[PDB]
């Protein structure tokens, strides 16, 4: 992993979002709307999915 | 009211022209006391010089370095106004460290640990700092991973400067056998440097740091080979017979940087090479897998934390110009994860950023290597990236970043309830 | 609007002279160079 | 240039979302990029 | 605790017989995770001499070391193999202790008096307590010889472990009214605590010595000579190999065919094309692919999932069946009128285990299940997932999969479906081989299930250590 | 002999220009004494090089 | 920084990212008055000399 680093990035290809990633963009009331699509999977504070 | 000193570290950290030897002798010292204390007169010179001739406090970037400095550059060598930053920066850390537990409260021990660690991650063990320079005191559910098995305490073998170790320096590639020092970090200075690391750095420098490591072999067998240094008896001739002894490159990292009249280049020269003598390994990337505290673990039983941090690296703020060729860009973290640092350092990554531009950004979307990619499965997730690449550099910053540390356990949360927090 | 061709049995995809040359000078070299992964794990 | 060899003499223009069936669309620069990223990538990894 | 004990005394009534002198062994979280702990039905054990042959086969060679020709009729020897393996199994007495604690600590809370040389706490997130036997065909134990581990959950999944003697008794060898034995039991205790490791270096367990041990006093001679370990070594080399023999012969076959057909490859899948792709650029990233797969393949590829029912003792009769079945003329009018209605035929459907590969970016996945069904207008193959939905891997330009059928027929497949066709040859490998390595658990009866077989499975008895212990 | 060994240590592997000698420095022979004891790592000199430069360090160190 | 949305801009649909099409201050369309580099890509940019 020390030295294979410019192996990674050598192939020009996107890398996918997160779930999570994608949750913490949303505003604090926009949070709740239906258009947040990660809803589904807030089931527990102490524990994401 | 240490704000003073905070100003004086986001003015250091966030400068383009950081210096270059200051990445060099970090690595060279490698947080040991005993190179410090050897190269003691050249850092303390080089920081007054570096001072003067540019308004900035150099040496910020190492947390070893700075507490070192702090520590046993105060009898001496040092004007008062430096040693009390350096010491306030220690003071912050302090400071920080007293709000991350909850002293109040804390008087006992659980499964035989104590009552402070269950509270904050900042005093959990099995939470490590990025940068590691010593293996901590404590392994008792943490298993370090070096190339893919657990290290078995037969393959950490003790590395020893005095007398020969030919073999250990032609090793200095290789993973399985983890090199050491022998010494073991305390609790104390374990959680300052999860405190530096996590809590001071990112916020000072708004995300916009990055790691990297040497090909250090390479580079002193060219930086140092000058027959100049080869032939130290137990200097003062010319400028120009200085620079063509010393070498082009050595003459372009230390000309004016800590070559005051009453010490030529020459002898700032010798001043770093005898330091050399502790020179380590190669950069190396752990990893860290630890299953959670007993409080923790009740759900989710088999939750193994996998958790990554650099050894034998630095952590820079500025890309190096005359160490290019011989420095790898390591983004490993989603702190130290600057692409334009490892884009500057590296061909491929420059290539990738520019046929993507919106991975530019710094709010910890940059994407990285698919090894190191498991955010879940590590302790500190994305919204720490967030927050901390768009907060303000005030101190209060970085004790609400020690503040979000605070566990979800059970008994953290009636440690906390019971303070009324 | 691009167009497609449906699939159907009698169709096939043909190989050029030089691939295939290359493909079975691989197979041969795989063949004789003898690094099974049993041996690894043996080693 | 003639490397595919096909049952039906006449093509059809494609229709319908990409769940329905399988189709080959693939412009010439992803599918070269494609190839030269990846053979590098299989060299990496007595 | 318990275990221990009682393994010892049924050990000692028994090796009259078998010859068996019992290793109490203790597993942590290292060999197995907390939910395999937790929900674990049987442990087992398997000798294997110095010589390659486990104890439960004839001496000087057996029939099962003739190879097996690939036929599903013979499915690698039927029933019989079946019985034989099972006849080797052995099968231990075993408890579950789910809550943290150390183990030097919960004997000195127990009655037992550990008399170790340091007083090393070794803390475990929970404990499993076993006690396996090896055998001494006569009063002389042997160095090379070794043993295996199996693990057996409800599911019927299982996992292989085997050391060797040597590592196992390292040092033990050189260390040499009316009192009921658990009183002496007790007040001997047992003083040493050993790490044993798989060959493999995967695990890594503890075993106790108690010198109250019947095994003790029998004054049992021990040697490893030196030939004897390097057969040892040389059987065990010949064991590990059979997947990767596996599939070199797939990609041997691969080749051959590739080779046969003049690369001409007709499509056998169902994907639209077109003429103006160009197909050098797909022919490489086949190359590629198969060269990543040559790599990667593990002993959970597609071929070894598909090769592993077929050795279930249903096989045989089941490919008797279908061949009667298949093996029918015209039905006569009488029996269309009259009688029983006909016989279902092979459905449209077929669940098929697959390896796909990624060129675009070092990946691939081996244990993937797909269903196979006919397309009916084109008379060509379409893959659809578990749930139904439609797999997309075929239209994507970067991926190549191999499919195998549950007959062993194997489908290599490149971008448009157009595809490359063999069969497995088996042949390669004695039936001995492929029937030890992979062989699908069969169930005993336990507590907690139903007699009458086939009926619904009731609650998994999940020993646990989260709700107060059950009584 | 030892003539052939010892120029290929001192000269093929180390590179070390001809006009330092063996009584020039003191410290190069007493790792030449241990240097010959091993066969292999001939490849990376560099590793030899990095030997004798801190091992030269370590000498000058007043401690 | 300003100029920009950076916790929503991360994605792609064009050549262009998105931050080119939330400000003009971004996308290479718009050129400075005064040049002296021309910039890194012209896909659907001219030079009329």
């Amino acid at each position: 992993a020390a030295r294979r680093i410019p192996h990674f990035y050598r192939v020009r290809r996107e890398v996918p979002r997160t779930v999570n990633e994608m949750k913490q963009d949303f505003v604090v009331t926009d949070f709740y709307k239906v258009g947040n699509i990660t809803l589904y999977t807030e089931l527990h504070p102490f524990f994401d999915f | 009211d240490y704000e003073e000193t905070l100003r004086l570290f986001k003015t250091t950290v966030t400068s383009p022209n950081y210096p270059e030897l200051c990445y060099l002798v970090d690595v060279l010292v490698h947080g040991n006391v005993d190179a410090f204390l050897l190269i003691r007169t050249f850092v303390a010179r080089c920081i007054v010089n570096m001072f003067h001739t540019r308004q900035l406090l150099v040496f910020a970037h190492s947390y070893a370095l700075v507490t070192l400095i702090a520590e046993h550059l105060a009898d001496g060598a040092l004007p008062p106004q430096l040693l009390f930053h350096y010491r306030n920066l220690v003071a912050v850390l302090r400071l920080v460290t007293r709000i991350s537990a909850l002293p109040g409260l804390n008087n006992g021990q659980l499964a035989e640990e104590p009552l402070s660690a269950y509270v904050n991650a900042l005093h959990d063990h099995r939470l490590w700092p990025p940068f590691v320079t010593h293996l901590p005191r404590n392994m008792e559910g943490v298993q370090v991973v070096a190339d893919r098995q657990p290290l078995n305490p037969a393959n950490i073998e003790a590395r020893h400067h005095g007398v020969s170790d030919v073999p250990r320096l032609g090793a200095m590639d290789a993973d399985e056998p983890l090199f050491v020092d022998d010494y073991r970090a305390t609790d104390d200075e374990w959680t300052l440097q999860k405190v530096f690391y996590l809590c001071l750095m990112p916020a000072m420098t708004n995300n916009r740091a990055c790691g990297l490591g040497l090909n250090l072999k390479t580079l002193l067998v060219d930086l140092f080979y000058r027959p100049a240094f080869l032939l130290m008896p137990a200097p003062e001739d010319s400028i120009a017979a200085q620079r063509q002894a010393v070498g082009e490159m050595l003459t372009e990292l230390v000309e004016d940087v800590a070559t005051d009249a009453h010490t030529p280049l020459l002898q700032a020269c010798r001043e770093l090479f005898l330091a050399v003598q502790f020179v380590g390994e190669h950069v190396k990337v752990l990893e860290v897998r630890a299953p959670l505290d007993h409080a923790q673990r009740q759900g989710l039983p088999d939750f193994i934390s996998r958790q990554h941090v650099l050894y034998n690296g630095c952590c820079v703020v500025t890309a190096p110009k005359t160490l290019i060729e011989y420095s790898l860009p390591v983004p490993f973290h989603r702190f130290y994860s600057n692409p334009t640092i490892c884009a500057a350092l590296s061909d491929d990554i420059k290539r990738y950023v520019t046929e993507f531009p919106h991975y530019h950004r710094h709010d910890g979307g940059f994407p990285l290597p698919t090894a190191f990619a498991h955010e879940y499965h590590n302790w500190l997730r994305s919204p720490f990236s967030r927050y901390s690449a768009t907060c303000p550099n005030v101190l209060h910053s970085v004790m609400t970043l020690a503040a979000m540390l605070y566990k979800i356990s059970p008994v953290s949360l009636v440690l906390q309830t019971k303070a009324h927090i | 609007v691009a167009v497609f061709f449906e699939p159907h049995e009698e169709n096939v995809l043909r190989c050029p002279e030089r691939v295939l040359r290359r493909l079975l000078e691989d197979a041969a070299v795989t063949m004789r160079g003898g690094g099974w992964r049993e041996d690894v794990l043996m080693d | 240039m003639s490397l595919l060899h096909t049952f039906w003499r006449l093509p059809v223009a494609v229709f319908f979302e990409p769940h329905e069936e399988n189709v080959l669309r693939c412009p010439e620069r992803v599918l070269r990029r494609l190839l030269e990223d990846a053979a590098v990538t299989m060299r990496g990894g007595d | 605790m318990e275990t221990h004990l009682y393994s010892d005394l049924a050990f000692e009534a028994r090796f009259a017989d078998d010859e068996q002198l019992p290793l109490h062994l203790v597993l942590d979280q290292e060999v197995l995770s907390n939910e395999e702990a937790e929900t674990l039905r049987y442990v087992y054990y398997r000798n294997v001499d110095s010589a390659g042959r486990s104890t439960g086969r004839a001496p000087g060679g057996d029939e099962d070391d003739a190879p097996a020709s690939d036929d599903a009729e013979d499915a690698v020897g039927g029933d019989r193999a079946f019985d034989r393996e099972r006849r080797t199994w052995q099968r231990a007495c075993f408890r579950v202790l789910p809550r943290p604690l150390e183990l030097l600590d919960y004997l000195r809370q127990s009655g037992l008096t550990v008399t170790l040389e340091k007083e090393q706490r070794v803390r475990m997130f929970y404990a499993v307590f076993t006690t396996l036997g090896l055998r001494c065909p006569d009063n002389r134990l042997s160095g090379a010889q070794t043993l295996h581990l199996r693990l057996v959950w409800p599911d019927g999944s299982y996992r292989d472990w085997e050391f060797l003697a040597r590592d196992l008794l390292r040092e033990e060898m050189e260390a040499n009214d009316e009192v009921a034995r658990t009183d002496e039991w007790k007040g001997a205790g047992v003083s040493r605590l050993r790490e044993v490791w798989d060959v493999q270096h995967r695990v890594r367990l503890r075993v106790l010595w108690y010198v109250n041990s019947f095994w003790r006093s029998r004054e049992l001679s021990y040697d490893d000579h030196e030939v004897e370990l390097y057969r040892a070594l040389d059987a065990y080399r010949a064991r590990i190999a059979v997947e990767y023999v596996l599939i070199r012969a797939v990609r041997d076959e691969i080749y051959a065919v590739l080779r046969r057909d003049g690369g001409a490859l007709p499509q056998r899948f169902a994907c639209h094309v077109s003429r103006n792709m160009s197909w050098r650029v797909v022919w490489e990233l086949c190359r590629h692919a198969l060269a990543l797969w040559m790599d990667w393949a593990d002993v959970r590829s597609c071929i070894i999932k598909a090769l592993t029912p077929r050795l279930s003792r249903g096989a045989a009769a089941a490919a008797q069946r279908a061949r009667r079945q298949r093996e029918r003329s015209a039905p006569k009018p009488q029996e269309l009128l009259f009688g029983p209605r006909n016989e279902s035929g092979p459905p449209a459907e077929q669940t098929w285990y697959a390896d796909v590969v990624r060129c675009v970016r070092a990946q691939v996945d081996l244990g993937v299940e797909v269903r196979a069904a006919r397309c009916p207008r084109t008379g060509l193959w379409i893959v659809r997932d578990r749930r139904g939905r439609l797999r997309r891997w075929l239209s994507q330009p970067e991926v190549c999969v191999l499919y195998v059928t549950p007959d062993l027929d194997f489908y290599w497949v490149l971008p448009g479906g157009f595809a490359v066709s063999s069969r497995v040859t088996l042949h390669g490998l004695a039936q001995r081989a492929l029937r030890d390595r992979f062989q699908n658990f069969e169930a005993v009866l336990a507590r907690g299930m139903h007699v009458e077989a086939g009926r619904q499975e009731p609650e998994t008895p999940r020993v646990s250590g989260r709700r107060l212990p059950f009584d | 002999k030892r003539d052939e060994k010892h120029r290929h240590v001192v000269n093929v592997v180390l590179e070390l220009p001809t006009e330092i000698s063996e009584a020039t420095h003191p410290v190069l022979a007493t790792m030449l004494s241990k240097y010959t004891r091993m066969s292999s790592l001939f490849n990376d000199k560099c590793a030899f090089k990095l030997d004798l430069l801190r091992m030269v360090a370590v000498s000058r160190t007043r401690r």
